[PDB]
C-alpha cells in the first residue's frame, strides 16, 4: 500500500524556520512527482509546490517559492520542504501527495502535519526589547524620557548589562549614544543620560535640542542574537567604513552589498552587519571577523545570507541570496566595538526589491454551494467553475480530520473504491459533481481541482451535511 | 501521436512506397478541406481524402490542418529535412527541439506516445528547460510525432503535435 | 582486603572493604560487617547498624576537629570491637536513640584525647548482653598484635615499615633498601600494589597530582614533585571548548591558568585587549596576561598581535620553550609577534620553533631582535624569517640598545644580559656572567659545558684553587662541614637504618 508519512510539524515562533519530511512507501519514490499542499484552518487546500524526485525539478507557488524549499532524499524515499521565515498566515495542516502522471491527479495524500505559527517560542529565543513611549514628540528644552522594557532580564553572565541606545538622526547611520546602561559615548553630549535595571531601563534626555531629534532604538546585548527595538521616534511637539551603492533587484535575485574598511586594522574589529527593514526595527544579520573569515550568521537569515571577507583589498562583502519581497532594507554595515556593540557605522546600501510577481494569479476555481445539507437518499449536485478552460477536473473528498482522497479523476473517472452513486461531469470551465443517493457515510468536504497549469488550483470546498 | 483525441485529426501516412509525404484527415468523410499555415490549400469533394505534400526530398514544412463538416482540426507541424510552432535546429548529428509554450512550468516531452528526455541515464537525450536535445539522431528511429506539455496537463491537450523527419 | 575512601554507591563500594585507609562515612542496610582496621574517621550519621568488627579509628581526618566517632540522632549499633580510637577524640554526641551505650563508658575507647572527649544524647558494650567492653588497658590497641599502633606488615606491629632506601656504609652511600617496603596503608608491601603509585613519604597513594607529578622510573608509577609547574595540557584557542574562541579573551584567560602545553594556538589579538562586544567579553586586564606565563609549548600558532604597551617586553610569554607549529597561521608564520610595541622581543626561551617560518614585523620599537640568527631556532628547512620594519638597525646601534657584550655572536633577544642567545664566556643559568666564580665569588661555582653550576652548598669555598670540580658533594674539593667517608655530608649518620634498622654509629 502506497504510504506517505508527513513529519516535522509543530509550533514555531513567527519568522522561525521549519523543515518537514515526507517518507514515501509502497512505491518507487523516484517514479512519481511529490507535491506539497497546505490546508489552513478555515481555508481550502492550497498547492504549495512539487519536486520531481528523478529529475530534482522543483516548482513552488509564488507565495512561498522564496520562503519554502522542497527537498528530497532518494535513498530515503523522503521529501523535505524547508519552510523559512515562518509567518502566522502559514499555520495549518501540511499534506504530501503523490502525482500519478497517468491520472493527472493527486491520487495518494499523506495524513498531513499540523503547523501553527505563533508566539510559542517568541521572546525566548529573542529578547523583545519594547520601548516605552512611541513616536513621543518632545518640545525643545524638556526632560523627555524614553524607556524600553526587555522580555527577559538583559544582564549577561559577565554581569555587564550591555544595553545601548543607538540614536539614528534623520537619514543617517545609527550612532551609539549610551555605551552601557549609564556611560555616555565620547562625543555624545552629557545632555542625554540613562538608568535602569533588570528588565526595565530608560534614558532621560534632560535638555533636548534639534540635534537629538531622531529615533532612539535600544539595542540588547546579552541576548545571543542582538536584538534592536521597535523605535520610539522622538520628534518635536577617523575610521570610516565605506559601503557599496544603492541597488534594486527582482525577487529571488542576489545582492552583494560591500563595505570597504578604512582607518582601523580591518582584521581587528568584527564587521557586524545590521539591517533596517523600512517601517521596522533594526536586526543583526550576521557578523564576520575579518581576520579569519568567520561568519556567525543570524537565525532569521540563517540560510539565505553569505558574508565573506577579502582582507587584502580592505573590503567586506555580504552576499544575500534569493531575496524575498520584504528583504527591502538598508544594510548598514557597522563595526562591533570594544565596550559597545555597533560602534561606528557605515553609509548603508539600500536594496529595495520588488519584482512583478510572475505566477501570483493563476486559474481560479469556484465551487457552489459552499455548504449543502441534504437528506439521506437525496440527489446532491455540486458545481465547480474555473476562471479559464481546464482539460480535466479532479474531485477530492475530505472527511473531518482525514486526508483528501481523490474521488474523481479526468473529470469523470471514479477512483478505486468510489461508489457509483458519485459522478463527475464537465468540460472547459464548467464541471459538475453528482451524488445520486446521499448516504450517511458521505459527510465530508468536497473540492474540485485543476492541474492543467501550475499552481494546481482547488475549489473552496463544499461541506456536505445530512439534515 | 497515434491518437486523434484532442482535435488532432491531421496525421502523416507512413505507408509510402515512394518518398512522398501524404497527410490524412480523420473527420466524418463528406468533403475534406485542407489548409496550410491558415490558408486553405485544397478541398476534397468525396473521392480522395488524403493530401499529398509531395516528395519528402522537397522538405515539406508547414502547419497543416483539415476540416470536414465540423470546425477545423488542430494543426500538425510537419518538418522534413532530408500560433508559435515548435523550433527545429540541426547541428551535425544533433537535433534540438524547442517548446513553443514555455511558461516556466516543468516541460515534459513524448515521442510517438512515449516519454523521453526524463531519465538522465541517456547521454544522447538531454532536456534543458524548453529545449530537448537529441544527439546522434537516428532518422529511422527518432523520426515521428513529438509533443510537449506541462505537469498536470494532458499531451493531447497540446495546441499541436510536431511530425519530425530528418536525415542526418 | 578490599578498600574504599549515593547510598547504593556507598553500600556497593564499601561492602567488601576489609580495611578502609580513609574514613568510614556511614551516613543516613547492614551492608558493612568486616571493616577491620580504619586509619581515619568514621562519620556515623545513621537504628540497627552492626559494624561489628569496626576495630580502630585513626582520626587521620576529623569531622570538625578531632571529631573521630561523630554520632547524631541506634540501639542496635554494636560497635563492640571499636576498642581504641587512635589519634582522635570521640564526638559521641546526640545519642537520642542509643541504648546500652550510656552504660558503657566511652573513654577507654580513646587515649590521651579526653580533652576533646565530648559526649551527650563491668558494663556491657553494645546491644545484647552477649557483647562486652573487654578492657585490656585498665603494640596492640584492638585488645603479634591484632591491630598495630602504626604499621603491621603481616602480623607484627611496627611504627614504620622497612624504608624503600637503606643507607650503605659499604658504598659509603645512603642506598636503597634491598628489603625496601612501601607502607601500604599500615601494611608494608614489597611492591606498591593496587595500581597505587609510590608517593614521597613512601605511602603509595592512588592520586598525588597535587604539588607533584606522576612518573614511572621503574615498573611502578611514582609520584614525583612538580618541576616548576608540571605538565597540564590545556586546549588553546581553536581546538577544544574554546574552539570558536577568537583570542585569549577575558572570559577565557583564566581557564588557561597553569595551562602548560597549550595544545591549540594562543592568539592574543586586538579585539581581546580591546575587549569584544558582539562576543560578550570584558576587557582583558593587563595584569591577567601574567596567567599564561607558565606556557611552555604552544603546539600551534602564537600570533601575538598586541600586548600591553605599558609593558616593555613580551615577558608574559617569557617561558615558551617550543612553538611547534602543527597548525600554522597563514600556513607559514609560526611565531608572529607583529605590530606590537615590545622593546625587546623578550621571549627568552624559544628554543625550538619547529615548523613554520617566523615573522617578527611591525614591532616598531623592537630593536635587539634583528641580531638573532634565526637558523638555530627554526625546526625544518622550509622556514625563513621575515624580521622586517623593526627599529632601524643603525638607529639601535647608535643609541646603544645593543646586546650585552657578555653574550656571544648569536644575537640576543633583549637588552638585559639575561636575554642572550649564547654566551660570550660561561653562563650562570638564565644570565651569562663575565666569568663563573672559578675562584672569586660567593656561590663559588664550577663551570660545566659552558655553564655555571653552583657548588654543593655543603662544601666550603677554598681560595687558592677552584672551589669544587663537579656537582654533588662527592665532587667538592673542600669540605668544612663533616665529610662522610670519602664524601662530604651535612652531618654524620646516627639515626640510620641498618640490617635490622640499626642506627649506624658510623664514625665520630
Amino acid at each position: 500500500q502506497v504510504q506517505l508519512v508527513q513529519s516535522g510539524g509543530g509550533v514555531v515562533q513567527p519568522g522561525r524556520s521549519l523543515r518537514l519530511s515526507c517518507k514515501a512507501s509502497g512505491y518507487t519514490f523516484t517514479r512519481y512527482t511529490m507535491h506539497w499542499v497546505r490546508q489552513a484552518p478555515g481555508k481550502g487546500l492550497e498547492w504549495i509546490g512539487y519536486i520531481n524526485p528523478s529529475r530534482g525539478y522543483t516548482n513552488y507557488n509564488q507565495k512561498v517559492k522564496d520562503r519554502f524549499t522542497i527537498s528530497r532524499d532518494n535513498s530515503k524515499n523522503t521529501a523535505f520542504l524547508q519552510m523559512d521565515s515562518l509567518r502566522p498566515e502559514d499555520t495549518g495542516v501540511y499534506f504530501c501527495a503523490r502525482y500519478y502522471d497517468d491520472h493527472y491527479s493527486l491520487d495518494y495524500w499523506g495524513q498531513g502535519t499540523p503547523v501553527t505559527v505563533s508566539s510559542a517560542g517568541g521572546g525566548g529565543s529573542d529578547i523583545v526589547m519594547t520601548q516605552s513611549p512611541l513616536s513621543l514628540p518632545v518640545t525643545p528644552g524638556e526632560p523627555a524620557s524614553i524607556s524600553c522594557r526587555s522580555s527577559q532580564n538583559i544582564v549577561h553572565n559577565n554581569g555587564i548589562t550591555y544595553l545601548e541606545w543607538y540614536l539614528q538622526k534623520p537619514g543617517q547611520s545609527p550612532q551609539l549614544l549610551i555605551y552601557k546602561v549609564s556611560d555616555r559615548f565620547s562625543g555624545v553630549p552629557d545632555r542625554f543620560s540613562g538608568s535602569g535595571s533588570g528588565t526595565d531601563f530608560t534614558l532621560k534626555i534632560s535638555r533636548v535640542e534639534a540635534e537629538d531629534v531622531g529615533v532612539y532604538y535600544c539595542f540588547q546585548g546579552s541576548h545571543i542574537p542582538p536584538t534592536f527595538g521597535q523605535g520610539t521616534k522622538v520628534e518635536i511637539k577617523q575610521v570610516q567604513l565605506v559601503q557599496s551603492g544603492a541597488e534594486v533587484k527582482k525577487p529571488g535575485a542576489s545582492v552583494k552589498v560591500s563595505c570597504k574598511a578604512s582607518g582601523y586594522t580591518f582584521t581587528s574589529y568584527w564587521m557586524h552587519w545590521v539591517r533596517q527593514a523600512p517601517g521596522q526595527g533594526l536586526e543583526w544579520m550576521g557578523n564576520i571577523w575579518p581576520g579569519s573569515g568567520g561568519t556567525n550568521y543570524a537565525e532569521k537569515f540563517k540560510n539565505r545570507v553569505t558574508m565573506t571577507r577579502d582582507t587584502s583589498i580592505s573590503t567586506a562583502y555580504m552576499e544575500l541570496s534569493r531575496l524575498r519581497s520584504d528583504d527591502t532594507a538598508v544594510y548598514y554595515c557597522a563595526r562591533s566595538g570594544g565596550p559597545y556593540f555597533f560602534d561606528y557605522w557605515g553609509q548603508g546600501t539600500l536594496v529595495t526589491v520588488s519584482s512583478a510577481g510572475g505566477g501570483g494569479s493563476d486559474i481560479q476555481m469556484t465551487q457552489s454551494p459552499s455548504s449543502l445539507s441534504a437528506s439521506v437518499g437525496d440527489r446532491v449536485t455540486i458545481t465547480c467553475s474555473a476562471s479559464s478552460s481546464v482539460s480535466y477536473m479532479n474531485w477530492y473528498q475530505q472527511t473531518p480530520g482525514k486526508a483528501p482522497k481523490r474521488w474523481i479523476y479526468d473529470t469523470s473517472k471514479l477512483a478505486s473504491g468510489v461508489p457509483s452513486r458519485f459522478s463527475g461531469s464537465g468540460s472547459g470551465t464548467d464541471y459538475t459533481f453528482t451524488i445520486s443517493s446521499l448516504q450517511p457515510e458521505d459527510i465530508a468536504t468536497y473540492y474540485c481541482q485543476q492541474w492543467s497549469s501550475n499552481p494546481f488550483t482547488f475549489g473552496q470546498g463544499t461541506k456536505l451535511q445530512i439534515t | 501521436m497515434q491518437s486523434i483525441k484532442g482535435n488532432h485529426l491531421v496525421k502523416v501516412y507512413d505507408y509510402q512506397e515512394d518518398g512522398s509525404v501524404l497527410l490524412t484527415c480523420d473527420a466524418e468523410a463528406k468533403n475534406i478541406t485542407w489548409f496550410k499555415d491558415g490558408k486553405m490549400i485544397g478541398f476534397l469533394t468525396e473521392d480522395k481524402k488524403k493530401w499529398n505534400l509531395g516528395s519528402n526530398a522537397k522538405d515539406p514544412r508547414g502547419m497543416y490542418q483539415c476540416k470536414g463538416s465540423q470546425n477545423k482540426s488542430k494543426p500538425l507541424q510537419v518538418y522534413y529535412r532530408m500560433q508559435t510552432p515548435y523550433k527545429v535546429s540541426i547541428s551535425g548529428t544533433t537535433v534540438i527541439l524547442t517548446c513553443p509554450q514555455y511558461p516556466g512550468s516543468e516541460i515534459l516531452w513524448q515521442h510517438n506516445d512515449k516519454n523521453i528526455g526524463g531519465d538522465e541515464d541517456d547521454k544522447n537525450i538531454g532536456s534543458d528547460e524548453d529545449h530537448l536535445s537529441l544527439k546522434e539522431f537516428s532518422e529511422l528511429e527518432q523520426s515521428g510525432y513529438y509533443v510537449c506539455y506541462p505537469r498536470g496537463s494532458k499531451p493531447e491537450d497540446a495546441n499541436f503535435y510536431l511530425y519530425l523527419r530528418a536525415r542526418v | 582486603k578490599k578498600v574504599c575512601q549515593h547510598f547504593l554507591s556507598l553500600q556497593r563500594m564499601f561492602n567488601n572493604c576489609e580495611v578502609v585507609l580513609g574514613n568510614l562515612e556511614i551516613t543516613y542496610l547492614s551492608f558493612l560487617k568486616t571493616i577491620q582496621e580504619v586509619a581515619g574517621y568514621v562519620l556515623i550519621a545513621l537504628e540497627r547498624i552492626p559494624l561489628e568488627n569496626l576495630q580502630i579509628i585513626r582520626g587521620n581526618m576529623y569531622y570538625e576537629n578531632s571529631y573521630a566517632l561523630a554520632v547524631l540522632s541506634l540501639k542496635e549499633l554494636p560497635m563492640r570491637n571499636l576498642q581504641e580510637i587512635l589519634h582522635g577524640a570521640v564526638r559521641f554526641s546526640n545519642n537520642p536513640a542509643l541504648c546500652n551505650v550510656e552504660s558503657i563508658q566511652w573513654r577507654d575507647i580513646v587515649s590521651s584525647d579526653f580533652l576533646s572527649n565530648m559526649s551527650m544524647d563491668g558494663s556491657c558494650w553494645g546491644a545484647g548482653e552477649e557483647n562486652c567492653q573487654k578492657l585490656t588497658k585498665i603494640q596492640c590497641a584492638a585488645g603479634d598484635c591484632l591491630v598495630c599502633r602504626k604499621f603491621r606488615d603481616e602480623a607484627t606491629c611496627k611504627d614504620t615499615c622497612p624504608p624503600l632506601m637503606l643507607y650503605n656504609p659499604t658504598t659509603y652511600q645512603m642506598d636503597v633498601n634491598p628489603e625496601g617496603k612501601y607502607s601500604f596503608g599500615a601494611t608494608c608491601v614489597k611492591k606498591c600494589p593496587r595500581n597505587y603509585v609510590v608517593t614521597d613519604h613512601g605511602s603509595c597513594v592512588r592520586a598525588c597530582g597535587a604539588d607533584s607529578y606522576e612518573m614511572e622510573e621503574d615498573g611502578v608509577r611514582k609520584c614525583k614533585k612538580c618541576e616548576g609547574p608540571c605538565r597540564k595540557v590545556c586546549n588553546g584557542i581553536g581546538i577544544g571548548e574554546f574552539k570558536d574562541s577568537l583570542s585569549i579573551n577575558a572570559t577565557n584567560i583564566k581557564h588557561f591558568k597553569n595551562c602548560t602545553s597549550i595544545s591549540g594556538d594562543l592568539h592574543i589579538l586586538p579585539v581581546a585587549f580591546r575587549g569584544d562586544s558582539f562576543t560578550h567579553t570584558p576587557p582583558l586586564d593587563p595584569q591577567e596576561l601574567d596567567i599564561l606565563k607558565t606556557v611552555k609549548e604552544i603546539t600551534g600558532f602564537l600570533l601575538i598581535q598586541a600586548w600591553p604597551e605599558n609593558r616593555t617586553d613580551l615577558h608574559a610569554f617569557e617561558n615558551l620553550e617550543i612553538i611547534r607549529g602543527r597548525t600554522k597561521q597563514h600556513g607559514q608564520f609560526s611565531l608572529a609577534v607583529v605590530s606590537l610595541n615590545i622593546t625587546s622581543l623578550g621571549l627568552r626561551s624559544l628554543k625550538e620553533i619547529s615548523d613554520g617560518d617566523v615573522i617578527i614585523s611591525g614591532n616598531k620599537n623592537l630593536c635587539y631582535a634583528n641580531t638573532i640568527n634565526w637558523k638555530k631556532l627554526f625546526g625544518t628547512s622550509g622556514q625563513k624569517t621575515k624580521i622586517i620594519s623593526n627599529r632601524g638597525e643603525n638607529s639601535c646601534k647608535a643609541t646603544g640598545q645593543v646586546c650585552h657584550a657578555l653574550c656571544s655572536p648569536e644575537g640576543c633577544w633583549g637588552p638585559e644580559p639575561r636575554d642572550c642567545v649564547s654566551c660570550r664566556n660561561v653562563s650562570r643559568g638564565r644570565e651569562c656572567v663575565d666569568k663563573c666564580n672559578l675562584l672569586e665569588g660567593e656561590p663559588r661555582e664550577f663551570v660545566e659545558n659552558s655553564e655555571c653550576i653552583q657548588c654543593h652548598p655543603e662544601c666550603l669555598p677554598q681560595a687558592m684553587n677552584i672551589t669544587c670540580t663537579g656537582r654533588g658533594p662527592d665532587n667538592c674539593i673542600q669540605c668544612a662541614h663533616y665529610i662522610d667517608g670519602p664524601h662530604c655530608v651535612k652531618t654524620c649518620p646516627a639515626g640510620v637504618m641498618g640490617e635490622n634498622n640499626t642506627l649506624v654509629w658510623k664514625y665520630a
